[PDB]
């Protein structure tokens, strides 16, 4: 065989390939919006769903089911921490308790006084003392 | 995806499981690559997107998928279909098809993209024009892992490309379906039966040609992020 | 429920609309014609749906009966308009309200958390537990009427 | 208020979701309605005895309304173990694998207001264990032995001054097929109430 023919073969075969990946990634970038997944065709046109079996598939023998199929984790318990579960003996008129993400802790108000520890295993425990009134509401920023 | 729930007790860490969670979970509770759950993810993913979320595992890399990976291998092996003339256009097998998706999903965000931008620098009293990657190195280092994971895959299991490694008692379930739909009147069964079997290897040496396309274009993706 | 634009730069600031629970209650038992208007307050939970996740769809309430009310702000497809409304576009009933299903029902839910999707409910069994609720379409995505495990 | 809400759970104790009330005195520290509401809830749907019956004659599989009664007593006496549970896996919780997973414990330490969770803990575990020990339940009293052997807590075993202890290790020490275990706090018994010929 000349060299020429098993080449273009092979070029014409790349080719061939990445014709089928410009498939399936245009598919995939094919994905709806929110609002056809939700069957509405314009704002002042509003719909319904939940109100099938359909909406929302059984896991049944014989429907599309794998059975005992998990969609969370385990919940794997972490705790507030022991200094904190202490001063539960000493509030009085207000308590407050969130999550701040993007720094790692939790957060406790108790009255005046605002405490905080890491979500994922009760370390880094702080507090601040440095006020004389209720505590209403708490942001990061 | 994390999340976390506080009650009065303390932190309630979760995740959102990945349908590659779920199938982690079923080659797990099935002690390997099969068992009826897998054969169930395959008919409610269908088997293409399942083969694309076997490979992820077959490819991984990780202490804890070790085994894992050859649990996905086999699974992928086995219930990914074969190739087949719709009546006609061939038909690639859900290994096949999980393969494109797979790759098509490592190259999503690059794939038609210019590998440069070029961009305009405020020296002061001067603008300056010049090029840089569009792509992260990062995000070149992270595909290239997933990557070489796809051409180690395709490269190991190379033999396997066009085998029939089903158990033969599956073979006749297929066969049956096909007869109940044909009356060509004089028509003779034997020389039907021995153009569909022609029809089948035609089929299966068209996946062929087109799997070791796909894994010299995996190697030019490969080499070409790595010179990146 | 409120709307302001922040400006085109976030630095901006007017208010655009408000809408009360009783007439959002009224609209929502004018779609779903078959439900009772309890179902629909209290709302308990808004959320922000993404223009990462949607361009007609900008906001989500939720009820203490885990019914999911989504709102459009802007124009369907003009992903570079200012809010100009706050329209209620699309109901979605729980878990449980097919006449069919043998599923229980969203009841008390008095926390709400929802991001791309995935929707997180937690509803109190007796007053010393709760249930925590997840539902979503990863294992059914691209299709339409969308279905959620 | 909480010595209010007994008695009027305790007149109906037949129809009361004890699981749930129990819990909902457990939110309120109320160890001792735990205890008092849920015996009254065995004593009122055994109230011929047949529970105890059943196990003195021997435990047998003829007798399905003894067995019944024996199971619904054991159903409402676990409202007062799974609480004493409750109470030891709160306080034991830092000498050995802590409670809500992984390594770091759920209670500080360090500094105190004199009395935090595990000393609480202890402290409302002595003192619903020092309520129990009043019962006049054999039954009862059994269940108690069963759930002190099933936590380590055999020197709390010999703690419990009961007739009902040595005909029970005399039963069990020819029916579990732990038998070492039984006549092990046996002699433990009979030595500790100076009965050293036995």
């Amino acid at each position: 065989m000349p060299a020429s023919t098993s080449a273009a073969a092979l070029q014409e075969a790349l080719e061939n390939a990445g014709r089928l990946i410009d498939r399936q990634l245009q598919e995939d970038r094919m994905y709806p919006d929110l609002s056809e997944l939700l069957m509405v065709s314009a704002p002042n046109n509003p719909t319904v769903s939940g109100m099938s079996d359909m909406d929302y598939p059984l896991q049944g023998p014989g429907l599309l089911s794998v059975p005992n199929l998990p969609e969370i984790s385990s919940i794997r318990r972490v705790p507030l921490p022991p200094e904190l579960v202490e001063q539960f003996g000493h509030m009085q008129c207000n308590c407050m308790m969130g999550v701040f993400p993007p720094i790692s802790r939790a957060w406790l108000t108790i009255d005046s006084d605002i405490f905080m520890w890491n979500y994922e295993d009760g370390g880094d425990l702080a507090y601040f003392d440095g006020l004389s009134e209720t505590i209403l509401a708490v942001g990061l920023v | 995806k994390k999340f976390v729930l506080l009650s009065a007790q303390g932190s309630l860490m979760f995740h959102k499981l990945r349908p590659v969670d779920q199938l982690r979970h079923l080659l797990v509770s099935n002690v390997g690559g099969d068992g009826e759950e897998i054969e169930r993810f395959f008919k409610l993913h269908q088997e293409d997107q399942a083969c694309a979320t076997c490979l992820i595992l077959a490819c991984s890399t990780a202490a804890c998928d070790r085994e894992v990976s050859a649990w996905a291998t086999r699974a992928f092996f086995r219930y990914g279909g074969e190739a087949q003339m719709r009546f006609p256009e061939i038909v690639y097998s859900g290994k096949h098809n999980g393969i494109c998706i797979y790759f098509s999903r490592i190259m999503g965000n690059i794939w038609d993209a210019s590998l440069v931008v070029e961009r305009i620098f405020k020296s002061g009293n001067r603008e300056i024009t010049a090029i840089e990657s569009s792509v992260p190195c990062q995000l070149l280092e992270s595909v290239l892992q997933e990557l070489k994971g796809l051409q180690e895959f395709l490269d190991r299991n190379s033999q396997f490309a066009g085998g029939p490694l089903g158990n033969p008692n599956t073979t006749a379930k297929v066969q049956q379906r096909l007869i109940g739909f044909m009356r060509p009147e004089n028509g003779n069964p034997q020389q039907m039966q021995q153009e569909l079997q022609r029809k089948f290897h035609e089929a299966q040496l068209s996946e062929k040609i087109s799997l070791q396309a796909i894994q010299q274009l995996v190697r030019k993706s490969y080499q070409a992020l790595a010179l990146w | 429920i409120q709307v302001y634009d922040l400006g085109q730069d976030g630095q901006g600031m007017s208010r655009v609309a408000s809408v009360s629970q009783n007439a959002i209650v009224s609209a929502a038992g004018n779609i779903a014609r078959t439900i009772d208007r309890s179902v629909f307050k209290p709302i308990v939970q808004i959320a922000v749906i993404e223009n990462s996740e949607s361009l007609d769809c900008q906001l989500l309430a939720v009820t203490h009966a885990g019914v999911r009310l989504y709102f459009s702000t802007c124009p369907f497809r003009q992903p570079l308009a200012r809010p100009n409304t706050l329209t209620l576009v699309h109901v979605r009933l729980p878990p449980g309200f097919s006449a069919s299903s043998t599923v229980e029902k969203p009841s008390k839910v008095h926390r709400a958390l929802y991001s791309k999707g995935i929707l997180l409910m937690a509803a109190s069994e007796n007053e010393d537990n709760d249930i925590l609720w997840c539902v979503n379409h990863d294992t059914f995505p691209f299709q339409k009427p969308m279905m959620e495990t | 208020m909480l010595r209010e809400s007994l008695k009027e759970y305790q007149k109906i104790s037949n129809q009361v979701d004890l699981s749930n009330v129990c819990a909902q005195y457990r939110q309120v520290r109320f160890y001792e309605g735990v205890v008092e509401l849920s015996l009254t809830a065995a004593e009122k749907k055994d109230p011929q005895g047949l529970g105890l019956h059943f196990y003195k004659h021997g435990e047998p599989e003829e007798d399905i309304v003894g067995l019944q009664a024996f199971q619904e007593r054991l159903n409402s006496y676990k409202c007062i173990t799974d609480t004493l549970q409750e109470l030891v896996n709160q306080s034991k919780a830092a000498p050995q694998s802590p409670s809500v997973p992984k390594k770091p414990g759920p209670p500080v330490l360090s500094s105190d207001p004199n009395m935090l969770s595990n000393e609480e803990a202890g402290h409302h575990f002595e003192q619903m264990l020092k309520l129990s020990q009043r019962s006049k339940d054999e039954l009862f009293s059994i269940a108690l032995y069963n759930w002190l052997i099933q936590v380590d807590l055999a020197d709390k075993l010999l703690q419990v001054a009961s007739p009902f202890l040595e005909p029970h290790l005399v039963r069990m020490a020819k029916v579990d097929q732990n038998r070492v275990r039984y006549m092990d706090l046996l002699w433990r018994y009979y030595e500790k109430n100076r009965s050293f010929s036995n």
